[PDB]
């Protein structure tokens, strides 16, 4: 009621006193004296040639060699990207897939889409073919974003505004975070894998500590949907690509917006953004069929990547931060380097 | 009823008993990161293509 | 007067200044026509037609063979300009006439194949030839110029170049006596393609008017479209054939004695055969030029 | 120079990739129909003869149509409505007797506006139903069709009115050159509803094959 | 589960023309690249033939071209092997190993159950050394492995196997590449070394282990088997 609306009234009111007063001056005119780091190389080293239709999700196996990709036809490929051969083909039950996720171990794969289920598969079986594993069900809406934590642990975000950490091994949800209002697009785990970000469709994300499940953060700026969130490779800090054209740095410890990477050139929003191993180059997939890299201290685009016919969807950098590969909504994949 | 509401009281008051790194020191080690990082990045520098995997 | 006998075929060919007067400004037009219409063709086929599907795939082999063909001419046109003399040997002679040979096959069998490729696509929807791999569509194509160069290098083996009188002389379709597969060849490549043309225009009008698709702007300039397409083929390889026949009535009457009457007739038919070149400029306007894409 | 090891999986990728080229080429022979509704439009009765998305697939004179009913989705419709971007047609479902409900058809004329008004359906085609004819019928002889519309000059005549609801439902689309909207008076009847979508498929075909040979 | 039954043995008159048929029950064998392996009684293993998965690419092993043909029968799952014109040495043991090659793929992982045949009256050469060493449960010894050409590829994998061959049933995979132990097999097995010379250890021997190990090369077909190390006490 009207006491209620007026104490939250007050608590943004003094969070945001707060914010404002732990900020004194923007980091641009602490990184100013840093040498830019000026125009990238950037070439087309493979074309994973294999799909056939839309192209909407992707993910880096640890050992920075297989890749998997999913695309509408209804099959999830994986690929070992040095001699861009087809380690393996997985018909999907569903056809409508939005993610797609790679264990840490290697031994499963994770996916998921409009039939609110999320199917892993185990990889290496006695019997030599890929099965479906284990299917998770419980979510009310598609499943956007899965990541896994261990080889029994995975946490998925879906478009019933929850998040689902779940067990592999019993099939039911271990834990639920409920604090969104609108589509969670994304899905970011933090390199110690306790704590997780989530950027939704109410133009905010949320920090989450998957031990016990709960909203420990909320970060605030965009002006429209969020499609992308990932991770810094530091883990105290984060970005988010949206619908507005623009991406956004965030940090877990002052809570405040750092950077707006966005130019008056490009209008079209962002699809999605990873990091690089150092975390210098930030880069962000685009509906302009290219994937600008801006240097994530300077605000500025270090290059543009142009190789690709349709939008860019999905974009993954390899764990040792060898090269990158870019999924677009054509039936090409592409790695740079 | 409304125990949305009381939720989200729950959720702004313990947002609001946070502890907040001022914001300079923040992008001073982040930087300072970067910087240290920067060495083995073979995105930033470009990497020769003697053990460059993708010499291709 | 003539009637040398060129190889052993009891008969004549003429050389007169008409020719000289009216072939040279007429292929002149033709010649540099091709070449930029042809260029811009293979350009945008080239480096950009990202799309290059089966019909794609069969436009840019006829815009290859009708590029070739418009720069056969300069050679041929070279020997128009001396009454009808040769200077280039004998390689080249032979290679020119196996180019123009092969290519105005090449050019009619890929517009045959192009007007088959639209019959099916709007008569029968619901087939899988409609939708084919890249792959196909290029094993088929290379199967059919592996046809035209299989019926059309039987005069490449050969000392084409032939002592006109005191000049040289390359033309093979000179006109005497007895049955070759070449003229017999020529007419078939008219006739046949002409009726497959026919069938799959009138196929392609009366489905498109019986499903009451004639509303729309694009199918009904679609419906101009094929109608041109067939009228400029008939056009453009009518005359040749006609007046093709015509020497064949006056030789199966009166025979390689009297050459006189054929004194005009044969030049005539050099004239047609600059319509068979003319048709070549339409090929780029009529097929991917003033087609809604590029 | 490849390894005897790395031959073999070349092979096998190759294998793997001849098999994708034979699904894909099975899947393109596939039509593909977006269903969508109200809720109570009646998709369930244009479905009846033939938690999350639903499939169906049923065959007609030797063509298979797959029609996804997204029903329950009850999330944001533009983030997830580009995935449906490439399908034939989008079969918009709509009951006739709503103008006496909630209004009902002020809302199917919103939601048939954003469909039909959106970038990704810029070449689609739509194929209008309008079922609960007899109910229509029977509300019109004795509810007035003024009640939901009252800019309209017209008696108590089924014909009259569903011209009417049908015109002014075909006008709310903005690109009438490259996307056509074909209307059907479904009812019980017989298969006709199932024919005329043949019929409809086989036109956007049509057009999609002309536009194939770029000469459409 | 996985299990490969191995038919059409017995005495054969020598300079027939009989068949050897292999029967695959518990894996997709349709996507598994088959082995045919020999053992004369008292010797070492040795590769007879091999077909790959869809029957595109098939090799046989010198002794034995033009005399021996393979084939598969996906859809019944069986793998048959035509005998022609037989000599008293092709009397073996016959195995009908399985065989799936990608990136990070176990080839040779299991092993049929044999069948006897019995007839009446450029290639790496890879050299086992000793052939029969005495030891003791609780020990550890280093088993070594020498070949003729370096078996490590511009790739970086050395392609060389060891496997085990317990008294009284079919051989089982050690190791595969010389680094990657396979599914099953308890770490005490380790194996190492560089181009031309493998060394392994056996952490923590005991029972259980005694037999015929052999090492194997893989770089380039026909494929060369060890002499083979026995273990005893
Ligand atoms: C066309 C012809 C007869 C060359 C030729 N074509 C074939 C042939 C064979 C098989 C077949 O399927 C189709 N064609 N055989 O010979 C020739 O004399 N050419 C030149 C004229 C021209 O080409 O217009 C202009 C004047 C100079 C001479």
């Amino acid at each position: 009621l009207d006491q209620l609306r007026q104490e939250a009234e007050q608590l943004k009111n003094q969070i945001r006193d707060a914010r404002k007063a732990c900020a004194d001056a923007t980091l641009s005119q602490i990184t100013n004296n840093i040498d830019p780091v000026g125009r990238i190389q950037m070439r087309t080293r493979r074309t994973l040639r294999g799909h056939l239709a839309k192209i909407y999700a992707m993910h880096w196996g640890t050992d920075s060699r297989l890749l998997v990709s999913a695309s509408q036809d209804g099959k999830l490929i994986i690929w070992d990207s040095y001699t861009t051969n087809k380690v393996h083909a997985i018909p999907l039950r569903s056809s409508w897939v939005m993610t797609c996720a790679y264990a840490p171990s290697g031994n499963y794969v994770a996916c998921g889409g409009l039939d609110n289920i999320c199917s892993i598969y185990n990889l290496k079986t006695r019997e030599g073919n890929v099965r479906v594993s284990r299917e998770l069900a419980g979510h009310t809406g598609y499943l956007s974003c899965c990541r896994f934590l261990d080889d029994n642990q995975i946490v998925t975000s879906s478009g019933d505004t929850t998040c689902a950490l779940w067990d592999i091994e019993t099939g039911q949800q271990t834990t639920t975070f409920t604090g969104h209002t609108g589509d969670v697009m994304s899905l970011s785990l933090a390199p110690d894998t306790r704590l997780f970000v989530s950027g939704a469709c109410d133009a905010s994300a949320k920090l989450w500590d998957v031990r016990e499940g709960m909203c420990r953060q909320t970060f605030t700026g965009h002006e429209s949907d969020i499609n992308a969130i990932c991770f810094f490779p530091n883990g105290n800090a984060f970005a988010t690509g949206s619908d507005d054209a623009t991406c956004r740095l965030f940090d877990l410890r002052a809570d405040q917006e750092l950077m707006t990477y966005s130019h008056d050139n490009i209008i079209c929003g962002i699809t999605s953004v990873s990091f690089s191993k150092s975390g210098r180059l930030l880069l962000a997939g685009y509906d302009d069929f290219n994937c600008n890299v801006w240097d994530a201290l300077k605000a500025d685009r270090a290059g543009v990547l142009a190789g690709h016919d349709n939008r860019v969807s999905c974009l993954g950098v390899t764990d040792d931060g060898m090269a990158v590969a870019t999924g677009s909504w054509d039936s090409f994949l592409k790695i740079w380097n | 009823s409304i125990a949305q509401a009381r939720k989200l009281v729950e959720q702004l008051k313990m947002e609001a008993n946070i502890d907040r790194i001022k914001v300079s020191k923040a992008a001073a080690d982040l930087m300072a990161y970067c910087e240290a990082h920067a060495k083995e990045d073979p995105l930033l520098t470009p990497v020769p293509a003697s053990e460059n995997p993708f010499r291709e | 007067d003539h009637f040398l006998e060129i190889d052993k075929k009891n008969c004549c060919v003429f050389r007169d200044d008409f020719i000289v007067k009216v072939l040279p400004p007429v292929l002149g037009l033709e010649f540099i026509f091709g070449l930029l219409g042809n260029g811009l063709a293979l350009w945008i086929f080239c480096f950009h037609l990202k799309s290059w599907k089966s019909s794609r795939i069969f436009l840019f082999n006829l815009a290859v063979a009708d590029f070739l063909l418009i720069i056969c001419l300069p050679f041929l046109m070279d020997n128009y300009v001396r009454r009808w003399d040769w200077k280039f040997g004998d390689i080249p002679c032979r290679l020119m006439l196996f180019m123009l040979a092969m290519n105005r096959q090449g050019s009619i069998i890929f517009l045959t194949v192009v007007a088959v490729d639209r019959y099916f696509r709007v008569v029968h929807p619901h087939h899988a030839l409609n939708k084919i791999s890249n792959r196909t569509a290029a094993i088929i194509s290379c199967l059919l110029w592996g046809i035209t160069i299989g019926l059309t290098v039987h005069l490449l083996k050969k000392k084409m170049p032939i002592q006109n009188g005191g000049a040289n002389l390359c033309s093979s379709f000179s006109i005497c006596h007895t049955f070759q597969w070449h003229e017999a060849m020529f007419l078939l490549e008219f006739f046949l393609p002409l009726g497959i043309i026919l069938f799959c225009s009138a196929r392609i009008i009366w489905s498109l008017r019986q499903r009451q698709m004639d509303r729309h702007a694009k199918i009904k300039r679609a419906i101009t479209f094929i109608m041109v397409v067939a009228i400029v083929f008939v056009i453009c390889f009518l005359p040749s054939v006609v007046v093709r026949i015509r020497i064949f009535w006056l030789l199966h009457t009166s025979g390689t004695q009297n050459c006189e009457v054929y004194r005009s007739v044969d030049l005539a038919f050099f004239i047609t055969l600059s319509f068979t070149y003319m048709n070549s400029m339409l090929d780029p306007v009529v097929y991917y030029f003033s087609s809604p894409s590029f | 120079t490849l390894s005897a090891e790395d031959k073999a999986a070349v092979e096998r990728s190759k294998m793997i990739d001849r098999n994708l080229r034979e699904d894909g080429e099975k899947a393109a022979r596939e039509v593909k129909l977006l269903l969508l509704g109200a809720g109570e439009s009646g998709k369930s009765t244009i479905v009846k003869q033939m938690t999350g998305i639903v499939e169906t697939h049923f065959t007609f004179k030797d063509l298979h149509f797959k029609m996804f009913d997204v029903g329950a989705q009850r999330s944001e419709r533009k983030k997830w409505i580009h995935c449906f971007e490439g399908v034939t047609a989008i079969i918009f479902c709509v009951a006739l007797s709503d103008y006496d409900l909630v209004n009902r058809m002020h809302e199917s004329m919103k939601l048939f506006d954003s469909i039909c008004n959106n970038k990704w359906f810029t070449d689609t085609s739509i194929i209008l139903f309008l079922n609960k004819k007899d109910l229509f019928e029977e509300k019109i002889k004795k509810s007035p069709l003024t009640i939901c519309y009252p800019e309209y000059a017209g008696s108590n005549t089924y014909e009259e009115a569903a011209a009417y609801i049908q015109c002014q439902f075909e006008d709310l689309n903005k690109r009438k050159d490259t996307k056509e909207i074909y209307t059907h008076f479904t009812c019980s009847t017989d298969t006709k509803n199932v024919q005329f979508v043949f019929d409809a498929v086989t036109d956007v075909i049509i057009k999609n094959n002309l536009k194939d040979c770029g000469l459409f | 589960d996985v299990q490969l039954v191995e038919s059409g043995g017995g005495l054969v008159q020598p300079g027939g023309s009989r068949k050897l048929s292999c029967s695959a029950s518990g894996f997709a064998f349709s996507s598994f690249g088959m082995h045919w392996v020999r053992q004369a009684p008292e010797k070492g293993l040795e590769w007879v033939a091999y077909i790959s998965s869809g029957s595109g690419t098939i090799y046989y092993a010198d002794t034995v071209k033009g005399r021996f043909t393979i084939s598969r029968d996906d859809p019944k799952n069986t793998l048959f092997l035509q005998m022609t014109s037989l000599r008293s040495e092709d009397t073996a043991m016959y195995y009908c190993v399985r065989s799936i090659y990608y990136y990070g793929s176990s080839p040779f992982d299991f092993w049929g159950q044999g069948t006897t045949l019995t007839v009446s009256s450029s290639d790496i050469v890879m050299t086992q050394a000793t052939s029969s060493v005495p030891v003791t449960p609780g020990e550890s010894v280093s088993i070594s492995c020498r070949s003729s050409k370096s078996l490590l590829h511009s790739n970086g994998n050395t392609y060389l196997y060891w496997f085990l061959q317990r008294p009284g049933q079919s051989p089982q995979l050690l190791i595969y590449r010389m680094s990657n132990l396979a599914s099953g097999v308890p770490d005490r097995f380790s194996g190492s070394g560089s181009g031309t010379a493998f060394t392994l250890t056996i952490s923590r021997l005991e029972a259980e282990d005694v037999g015929v190990y052999y090492c194997m090369q893989h770089l380039e077909y026909p494929l060369t088997f060890g002499a083979g190390t026995k273990l005893e006490l």
